[PDB]
């Protein structure tokens, strides 16, 4: 897995790959890893990904809860602090790790979220096993004052670096860009560099091609009139 | 405890199992009946950890029995064996689980028809037409699986299981000290006291 | 201490009536009319913003509520126990639904769940029962658009259109002559304006009625775009100048 | 020892032109020992299919836990569940044992009766949710099914044309794991009609 | 201190009758009348709506006819929110069953269970009882078709043609009347509605006003149907049974 | 007639207790006013030392809740502080649970929402208070919002608490329906605060002196009270124009 | 009147009735006396009998080595308060290696009444003691009232009649504060006190009860013969 | 981590580096290691990062209502906090803490919390793998009652040589001065205090 | 009517008669006093002398909170151990915690609490006692006074009993005659004196005189008994006046 976050001018972007995995075996090539916590706040997730999937649904839930109770928008540091005092208390054995970006009436905002409960800030980060080659195209490339549309290059040349060089990430790049005073824009497979070339033959078989014991209708109605 | 088998023949089940308990180094009896009798047209045998065994076996008796008395009906095999499935299942993720593997011979009197159910420990059920625990599939199986027909007599299966028991006695390292045979149909249950 | 009011506080008498929800009822009597009228492609809900002091703020005060995004509640009683009962109402359908089934309930089941929290103020040791009747309107994919009545006893009734409360008797004879299975959303909203006036005394203008419609999706209240499922809430409160621009046209 | 791989067993599942399959073996065994060639992994509550491999015990419990919670569901919903909740309703069941949990791979097969879109759906034994847009598989020849279904599978084949190919996916994959076969079972799904297919195999 | 406020809802009256439950006794008689009727090949479930309104959203109410299983169905006369509670715990105690046993709960079991809920109400906790009677529809394969009833007492029992809530006295009568054991389905149904007309309270018998329910074995083969009635179905079997 | 004693439904659908409790907040015989800024939110109340063995500067009915929000009650003085140490305690509780201060309308809702339990709940009584939370909100600016023992709360343009509400009220609308807006138009805090002493003395028709009155003022990011020496200075200034 | 149904209540004029009906059994119970001088310190106790035929009810009960007391009232009671001043004494020697100083008794048994008679359901005690103990600070003797009120003083009686043996006391309080070093002549003074008590009746063998502690003597109860030496 | 504390003649100065480490992989090169309890009283902190913002947390919460309630709290009760649910939790916690607060009463405080949940006020304390390289250096160059420029010095020289040797230390210099003046917040970048 | 039945009703005029009638207790108790001194606070009580049998000296009413509070109170004397068991419970925590000794405010809120809380409820009753307390902390000298109710304010003076309306007459004239404040010394002595004067409303039996103080300069801001020379001193001032 390889997630970024960039803070840019009047925002902040993250990004992730789509490749899920079970040891060595890819289970999904096309995973959506880019959560929505509320509108305008999203997290990306590495680690156990039931977990990661999970925590964010929880905290969303009362998130969701908190706004309707308090009439406002929900904030990104509430989101941060739920989260890692929900992750302290299990001290650990909850193996979500996140990124969590997201703009609110206080401005746009940027954390970074272990397994054990702890939390960073930060201009850019990067999280997953590839997070290394990620790492080395942020610091190589971030300045100060980036623009939207630096940002967003920024951030999925990151996730790039990644898919290329780390095994555990691969396929296509997602993004979401949270901008001050617009909604939210989740761009789905923003970049798609991993099609499968068309294979050599054809396997489609002949009809009748298996060998069939029994043939037999299975109700799937209910128990029916008259 | 050893060795439990079961089969189930054209009407009726057979539950064969072990006479000896052994206690480490010595053999203490040579006459053990690794049975209970849940429900008129019901038996269980079993097999696993002492003191678990019996203790887990006559609570269960227990239950039949008192929702026999409750509802003044004997429940199906079928019924009594998820009964005893769902016990099972619960006991595993406990603090301290019931090591006791189960046979369930059964006759459905509203089906007419034998019924054999086989349960381990962790709650896995099958029905079979013969089944075992332990090592004793390992011997047996491939007798069963030749010779078993569903339209066997009660005799016929008696004289299949000889022939398991006889596979057993000398390939088996353990001296089991022979079976007590139990014999499950229409009429109820009856003990074969010459085997 | 401790709570050693463990006995009921609501009983039969002698001619088999629960004095305490007789008697929740004629709160429920004595407070504002709200009203609910549903369309074929929508559900309006109203009432009057009976402001206590013209130097409070009414717009702080919402007697409307959204409860998910396309389901909405309005009540008539007393608000203190509507507040409340909006709070466990929100939580309730993630507790016992989107956190199961990862969706909002549908609207009857939500409905369902207000209606046991309201019976069990009716039994349960140590309380009274709630001084409000319920008008929820919603939307679900599977049963359409609906609305209903939620009574202090914990009952509810889906209805075509009804109201509750001052002058519901008047209103509900009112509604009855206009409701019609063709009504578009547009003219239930007129007709939930014309039945509201006749039981306002005062004012009647944008800023002294609260109206709440459940529609078409608002993919512009989303917040974020991307997902092509995700369509907006169904549940809208109108601007005191939309309720403006259709009281010229009334 | 290892709780997934004791009784052996795998399931897979494929989406097509308006329809999907879903598909078993019917092994279960004690390790080395097969005891059952009868042990079917796929139930079905009204239209939506859910196909579990790993721990038997755990996959007849599941079983019933997922009857009894979908007959609620009806009784007060008035309407069968869909396959996208009840995909929902597996993940959340899974996850409330977090750090206890049933030693399954489950796998959900299904056509949205309101829609009439295909769906299909994968979790671990925790409840982290895969819906493959192609196909999900799981059980002890996971590796080896995942080998055959990337090959072998196109989208869009006609269900007489599916049935083919998920037949040939899970019988070779079944005869590279010595814990797998002694039988196997073909769903083929379609909007208003399903159809059940025994396949002879291989015994050994 | 807390005391003074007690109602003390679980004692006895100096004639040995439990105060509570006779007054809820009281409230079910105002309720509208629920009637089952049992034949040979199936069961009937008919009740009357209380005084209704022309705004009431028919297809989508219910307020009498609930399903328990696909087995069994029950008619409430009494406090509808105070019976769904009931419903909801019945509900889970059938599934319950199923689940343990891999067979469907007989009806019997079921109505005991429900009832002696009921029945803790009225001897501890010193809460008020539930304001309800059930009649019990259900099928199983050791007694087949059978009509049960319950009420806040949580005493039941069992019957071939049974009433709940408004006039039973008159309702009772007419069915002891007109019933015989060798009758069938869609005699029934024309019983029960004959017999709802006579002991309304509203000026005339309309599908509006009325919730319908048959349990037949008329489901193909071997198996049993649950029929909840349509508005418009009520309204077909009024015009058929020459009402309307 | 123990429909009259707990809080259960009279026959009328009334709850007396909460009625009662009610006439309890006037017993201090003490009237308090609240009016908003541009920037900041201000609220006086009357200050009566009726021993001389008393210490005055214990005396008060103002409590300083968080760092922004200030709350002024109307009530006797054991209910007052027990509504104070909760409401401190819920404005901590929020902070650390949520990462960010409690909103005043936010506390004001909870505080409501612990009192509506009371007029349920038969074994807990109402508390004989009214409730007005101050502060200058980060998202809503300055804010007015008052709760009662029957659990209602509602923002304030401005408000008036006491035995002579009324009159005070009376006075406050008048104003604002000259000016047509809602707030006072004015830059310093300190006009404010002479805002709200001259239309008190207005109002009720009674001259003050710097020990007759208590001030508390909100502004961004602080809450504070004024001293008798504050207020003297703030007296000056209205005599001297 | 409308104020006794409970502990719970204040009258209209600040009184609690029930602590008041539970004052009253001990007004119904046997006399007993405690006097102390500057050595020792001296219980004195008239048992009662059902009847011929029955046992004199036991008044006299030991705490610890260095304390005791005795009864009047509801004789169940005393045992749970002697119990829990047994307990106490023991705590104290247990953990501190300390005897529990008489004075810190008498706070532990006010406090423990007084919980009785601030919260609903329970019932205050219906029994008074009078402790006696010999600890740190020489010779003690307290009064415990259920209402909560312990004091300690120099001599005291309860029970019926108890006034005749308290006026005895208040004249000799100058003699008997003085008897040092002579145990027999101080329950002499007691025995003395309490026959100001008796009417009808007079003390005999079995109806006499003594104890006495002091400097080098352990808490010890007199009954039968050997009281026959006081009569 | 390399953190110390320093009191000084008009109050008390914490100073941290910036670094936090995963191994020998750098997880955040710019981190802020001085927390706010209040106001005027901070925080250096060490050990287990999830640990140590837990504390502090429940600290900020615990004399947020502490000042609601009874005014400002001082330093030393902000001291005794931290030791009380270090101390408690010994078995579950890996956390070293200096906390450093300025009063007007008192002036410059410095206390240090060890892993046990020891206290022990100094007048000025060092702490994080880093504070070993340093012993010498600090205990050679502490003098009391020093001016604010002078303590600047100390601590800038003091973390540069703990930096230059401490694998785990690195990045900036963060400090917070802490005087009757108010709050001072300063950072040193590599290439100042590299050439010292 | 049935208002006053039970505690925590509110009656139609908006009060609880239950606390009310807590008041009567109080009133019905001997006469306790507090005075604030320059640096500190004194504290004495009345003590009737029921019988002869009372040993002198030894039954002690004014209580110690931690080294540095002193209380007395008059009316149930049980239910104001009660008070200050509890109090010295808040104290123990509050020093746990905190590790300075609670400030005299902070107690007062501690104890008023608590009180409070005694109304709340019909299954309690109030407390049957007025409580005069207070000490030296960071911030000086405090003297409060804590009523049935809950109820408490910083005090100049302080008194409550039978006799407190000759006591409040007796405070009020120090406070005039000295707005610049007096010594701990002259409040022991006046302390003395206005318990002597106050015995006005018991004078069937004679009474002992219990003081004690805090202060900064005579006690180290530690609470400790008015005792032998100083005890003796201070009677001899009161009754010197009463003649
Ligand atoms: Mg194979
Ligand atoms: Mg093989
Ligand atoms: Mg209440
Ligand atoms: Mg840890
Ligand atoms: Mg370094």
């Amino acid at each position: 897995t390889t997630i970024v976050g960039v803070k840019f001018n009047n925002g902040v972007v993250i990004a992730a790959d789509t490749r899920s995995t079970q040891g060595p075996i890819v289970a999904d090539k096309n995973c959506a890893k880019l959560h929505r916590i509320s509108p305008k706040i999203w997290c990306a997730g590495a680690g156990t990904a039931a977990d990661t999937e999970a925590v964010t649904q929880l905290i969303g839930s009362n998130i969701e809860l908190h706004s309707l109770y308090t009439s406002r928008e929900p904030r990104v540091v509430s989101a941060l602090q739920m989260l890692k005092q929900h992750l302290f208390k299990y001290q650990g054995h909850i193996g979500a790790y996140l990124i969590v970006a997201g703009v609110d009436p206080t401005g746009s905002h940027l954390f970074s979220i272990h397994a054990h409960g702890s939390t960073d800030v930060g201009y850019y980060l990067s999280l997953g096993s590839g997070s290394l080659a990620a790492m080395a195209v942020l610091e190589s490339h971030w300045k100060q004052d980036l623009t939207k549309e630096e940002a967003i290059k920024l951030a999925s040349d990151a996730i790039q670096a990644g898919i290329w060089n780390d095994l555990g990430s691969g396929s296509n790049v997602d993004v979401c860009v949270m901008e001050i005073g617009k909604d939210a824009e989740y761009l789905r497979n923003y970049l798609t560099p991993n099609v499968r070339e068309e294979k050599q033959k054809s396997y489609k078989f002949p009809r009748g091609t298996t060998a069939v014991l029994k043939e037999s209708i299975v109700n799937i109605c209910d128990i029916q009139e008259e | 405890m050893d060795i439990i088998l079961g089969i189930r023949v054209q009407d009726s089940v057979i539950l064969a199992s072990s006479k000896a308990v052994t206690r480490g180094i010595s053999v203490l009896k040579d006459s053990d009946d690794k049975t209970r009798q849940l429900s008129p047209h019901t038996l269980m045998s079993f097999a696993g950890e002492a003191g678990d065994t019996v203790q887990f076996a006559e609570y269960i008796q227990a239950n039949i029995q008192l929702y026999s008395i409750r509802e003044d009906y004997e429940l199906s095999p079928q019924a009594v064996s998820s009964f005893v499935r769902q016990e099972l299942a619960k006991s595993i993720r406990s603090r301290r689980p019931y090591q006791v593997n189960v046979l369930i011979g059964g006759y459905d009197k509203k089906k007419n028809k034998p019924e054999l159910y086989q349960i381990d420990y962790l709650g896995t059920k099958v029905e079979l037409p013969y089944g075992a625990h332990g090592y004793s599939g390992f011997y047996t199986f491939s007798l069963l699986d030749h010779h078993y027909r569903p339209d066997m007599t009660t005799e016929e299966g008696l004289d299949l299981l000889k022939l398991c028991v006889q596979e057993l006695e000398k390939r088996m390292p353990m001296d089991f000290k022979g079976v007590i045979v139990k014999i499950v149909d229409k009429d109820g249950i009856r003990q074969v006291d010459d085997f | 201490m401790t709570d050693r009011y463990s006995f009921s506080l609501t009983t039969f008498s002698p001619s088999g009536k629960l004095g305490q929800i007789d008697y929740a009822l004629t709160a429920v009597k004595q407070g504002v009319t709200s009203l609910g009228i549903k369309a074929t492609n929508g559900v309006v809900i109203a009432t009057e913003k009976k402001s206590s002091s013209p130097l409070a703020m009414s717009e702080t005060l919402s007697k409307v509520s959204l409860l998910t995004p396309d389901i909405g509640a309005v009540y008539s009683g007393m608000g203190p126990d509507y507040r409340v009962l909006v709070d466990k109402s929100r939580k309730v359908a993630h507790t016992s639904y989107k956190r199961i089934y990862g969706e909002y309930p549908p609207t009857k089941l939500l409905v369902s769940e207000v209606a046991k929290i309201m019976q069990e103020a009716t039994q349960s040791g140590g309380v009274r029962p709630f001084g409000v009747s319920l008008l929820i309107a919603g939307h679900d994919e599977f049963n359409g658009f609906s609305l209903y009545q939620v009574d202090p006893s914990g009952s509810y009734f889906p209805w075509k259109a009804t109201a509750i409360g001052k002058g519901s008797v008047a209103a509900k004879t009112f509604l009855e002559k206009r409701w019609n299975d063709e009504l578009e959303l547009e003219d239930a909203i007129h007709i939930a304006l014309l039945t509201l006036k006749e039981s306002v005394e005062g004012e009647f203008n944008g800023d002294t009625i609260e109206l709440a419609i459940i529609g078409d999706e608002n993919p512009d209240l989303l917040g974020y775009t991307g997902i092509p499922t995700d369509k907006g809430p169904r549940f809208r409160k109108l601007t005191s100048q939309e309720i403006n621009d259709r009281l010229e046209a009334l | 020892s290892d709780p997934s791989s004791i009784n052996g067993g795998i399931v897979v599942a494929m989406t097509g032109k308006d329809c999907v399959a879903i598909a078993c073996d019917l092994r279960l065994g004690s390790q080395s020992l097969g005891v059952s060639n009868k042990f079917e992994k796929i139930f079905h509550y009204g239209h939506v299919f859910l196909g579990i491999t790993g721990l038997a015990t755990d996959v007849t419990t599941l079983n019933e836990m997922f009857r009894y919670k979908t007959n609620l569901y009806k009784l007060k919903e008035e309407r069968a569940i869909e396959p996208e909740t009840f995909t929902q309703l597996v993940s959340s069941s899974l996850y409330e044992r977090r750090f206890g949990p049933y030693f399954v791979g489950p796998v959900v097969a299904g056509i949205n009766s309101k829609s009439g879109k295909p769906f299909i759906a994968g979790f671990d034994l925790i409840g982290c949710i895969d819906e493959a847009k192609d196909f999900i598989v799981s059980g002890t020849a996971s590796d080896q099914l995942f080998g055959m279904c990337e090959s072998l599978y196109e989208p869009n084949l006609e269900p007489e044309d599916l049935f083919e190919t998920i037949s040939q996916a899970l019988l070779n994959a079944a005869d590279r794991d010595a814990l797998s076969g002694w039988g196997a079972v073909v769903y083929i799904i379609k909007k208003d009609e399903v159809v059940k297919r025994y396949l002879k195999m291989r015994q050994d | 201190g807390s005391r003074r406020y007690d109602s003390r809802t679980t004692i006895f009256s100096p004639e040995g009758r439990l105060y509570q439950v006779e007054y809820a006794l009281e409230s079910i008689s105002h309720a509208g009348t629920a009637i089952g009727i049992m034949a040979s090949d199936g069961i009937v479930l008919a009740a009357e709506r209380k005084v209704t309104s022309t705004l009431l959203e028919q297809d989508t109410s219910t307020e009498k006819l609930y399903k328990l299983n696909d087995k069994i169905a029950v008619a409430v006369a009494g406090l509808t929110a105070d019976a769904e509670i009931l419903i909801n715990t019945a509900r889970i105690h059938a599934q319950n069953y199923l689940k343990t046993y891999n067979e469907d709960i007989p009806v019997e079991i079921l109505v005991r269970r429900l009832s002696d809920i009921k029945q803790g109400y009225t001897q501890h906790g010193g809460l008020r009882p539930f304001g309800v009677s059930f009649i019990y529809a259900g099928y199983d394969d050791r007694y087949g078709y059978q009509l049960y009833t319950s009420n806040p007492s949580g005493n039941y029992t069992g019957w071939k043609a049974i009433s709940v809530g408004a006039n039973t006295s008159a309702a009772q009568t007419l069915l002891q009347m007109d019933y015989k054991d060798d009758m069938k389905v869609d005699d029934a149904i024309e019983l029960a509605l004959k017999t709802l007309s006579k002991t309304t309270d509203s000026s005339a018998l309309t599908y509006d006003r009325l919730e319908f329910a048959t349990i037949r074995k008329g489901a193909n083969d071997g198996e049993v149907y649950q029929k909840i009635f349509k508005p418009q179905e009520i309204k077909d079997i009024l015009v058929k049974t020459g009402i309307t | 007639g123990y429909d009259r004693h707990i809080t259960i439904f009279s026959p009328e659908g009334r709850l007396y207790q909460v009625e009662y409790a009610f006439k309890a907040t006037n017993q201090t015989n003490i009237n308090s006013l609240a009016v908003r800024g541009k920037d900041c939110t201000v609220v006086i109340s009357q200050k009566k030392v009726p021993d001389k063995l008393l210490d005055p500067t214990t005396v008060s009915y103002i409590f300083c809740i968080s760092r922004t929000i200030g709350m002024v009650v109307n009530g006797p003085i054991p209910d007052a502080r027990n509504a104070a140490l909760r409401a401190k305690a819920e404005a901590a509780e929020f902070r650390y649970k949520y990462g960010y201060d409690m909103p005043c309308d936010v506390l004001a809702k909870r505080m409501a929402n612990l009192s509506q339990i009371y007029t349920q709940r038969a074994y807990m009584r109402p508390l004989g208070v009214i409730l007005t939370f101050v502060s200058v909100d980060e998202e809503l600016g300055p804010s007015i919002y008052k709760t009662d023992p029957a659990g209602y709360y509602v923002g304030y343009k401005a408000t008036a608490t006491g035995p002579k509400q009324q009159e005070i009220t009376t006075n406050l609308e008048n104003h604002f329906k000259k000016s047509k807006i809602d707030h006072i138009n004015e830059e310093s805090w300190e006009k404010v605060v002479e805002f709200a002493i001259t239309h008190m003395i207005d109002a009720l028709g009674t001259e003050f002196s710097k020990n007759d009155l208590e001030v508390g003022v909100a502004t961004k990011d602080k809450f504070f009270t004024l001293s008798a020496e504050n207020i003297e200075e703030r007296l000056v200034a209205i005599a001297e124009q | 009147n409308n104020y006794d149904g409970d502990t719970v209540t204040f009258s209209p004029t600040g009184r609690l009735f029930q602590v008041e009906y539970a004052l009253e059994a001990i007004k119904q119970g046997s006399v007993t006396v405690g006097l102390r001088s500057n050595t020792h310190a001296v219980l004195v106790a008239l048992k009662r009998n059902a009847d011929e035929l029955s046992s004199y009810q036991k008044k006299i009960i030991k705490c610890d080595e260095h304390m005791g007391l005795s009864l009047a009232g509801l004789a169940p009671d005393a045992r749970v308060l002697s119990n829990y001043l047994r307990q106490q004494c023991n705590y104290s020697s247990l953990v501190f290696n300390r005897k529990l100083a008489v004075e810190r008794a008498g706070h532990l048994l006010c406090d423990k009444a007084q919980k009785n008679t601030q919260s609903y359901g329970g019932r205050p005690y219906g029994v008074g003691l009078l402790i006696i103990g010999y600890d740190k600070s020489g010779a003690h003797l307290l009064e415990f009232q259920p209402s909560g009120n312990v004091t300690e003083l120099y001599g005291t009686a309860i029970g019926a009649r108890s006034q005749g043996a308290k006026t005895y006391l208040e004249r000799t309080l100058d003699t008997f504060i003085k008897i040092d070093g002579n145990p027999d002549e101080l329950i002499k003074a007691g025995v003395e006190a309490i026959s100001q008590s008796l009417r009808d009746e007079s003390l005999t063998v079995d109806n006499l009860s003594i104890a006495i502690v002091g400097k080098d003597t352990p808490f010890t109860i007199y009954d039968g013969e050997a009281v026959a030496k006081y009569i | 981590t390399s953190i110390m504390a320093v009191t000084f003649k008009d109050g008390v100065i914490l100073g941290a580096d910036s670094r936090t480490t995963t191994g020998a992989y750098i997880a955040n090169r710019v981190t802020d290691k001085l927390t706010r309890v209040h106001d005027k009283i901070w925080c250096c902190r060490s050990g287990s990062a999830a640990d140590t913002q837990a504390i502090a947390d429940i600290v900020q919460y615990h004399l947020e209502l502490y000042t609601s309630q009874y005014g400002t709290p001082s330093t030393e009760t902000a001291a005794s906090v931290f030791k009380e649910l270090c101390y408690e939790n010994k078995d579950n916690l890996t956390a070293g803490i200096i906390v450093a607060g300025y009063d007007d009463k008192n002036k410059g405080e410095v206390y240090t919390i060890p892993l046990g949940g020891s206290v022990h006020k100094l007048p000025y304390a060092i702490a994080g793998s880093g504070s070993t390289f340093i012993y010498g250096y600090c205990d050679k160059n502490f003098r009391e009652n020093m001016s604010k420029e002078e303590t600047v010095d100390f601590i800038k020289h003091s973390l540069s040589q703990a930096i230059k040797w401490d694998g785990s230390s690195g990045g900036v210099i963060r400090m917070v001065v802490l005087t009757a003046a108010g709050v001072e917040r300063l950072i040193f970048y590599p290439d100042e205090y590299e050439q010292l | 009517t049935g208002y006053d039945l039970s505690n925590s009703v509110f009656s139609p005029d908006g009060r609880n008669f239950q606390v009310e009638y807590a008041v009567k207790a109080v009133e019905n108790g001997t006469t306790s006093i507090g005075i604030k001194c320059n640096d500190g606070v004194v504290f004495a009580v009345e003590k009737l002398i029921t019988s002869k049998l009372l040993v002198p000296q030894k039954n002690v009413k004014i209580q110690v909170v931690d080294r540095h509070i002193g209380c007395v109170y008059s009316g149930l004397i049980p239910d104001g151990r009660h008070l200050v068991n509890r109090g010295r419970e808040e104290a123990a925590s509050f020093k746990k915690l905190y590790k300075t000794p609670i400030p005299i405010p902070a107690f007062a809120d501690r104890l008023g609490q608590y009180v409070q809380a005694h109304t709340l409820y019909n299954s309690v009753r109030p407390f049957g006692v007025s409580t005069i307390f207070g000490g030296v902390d960071k911030n000086g000298a405090h003297l409060y006074m804590l009523e049935p109710s809950g109820s408490y304010w910083g005090y100049k003076g302080a008194a409550t009993g039978k006799g407190r309306q000759s006591a409040k007459a007796e405070l009020e004239k120090l406070v005039d005659h000295h707005p610049e404040g007096l010594s701990a010394r002259e409040a022991v002595k006046q302390a003395a004196k206005i318990i002597y004067l106050a015995h006005e409303d018991n004078k069937e039996k004679d009474f002992e005189l219990e003081i004690s103080w805090c202060s900064l300069s005579e006690t180290n801001g530690l609470h400790k008994f008015v005792k032998g020379d100083l005890l003796q001193e201070a009677i001899d001032f009161a009754q010197k006046e009463i003649n």
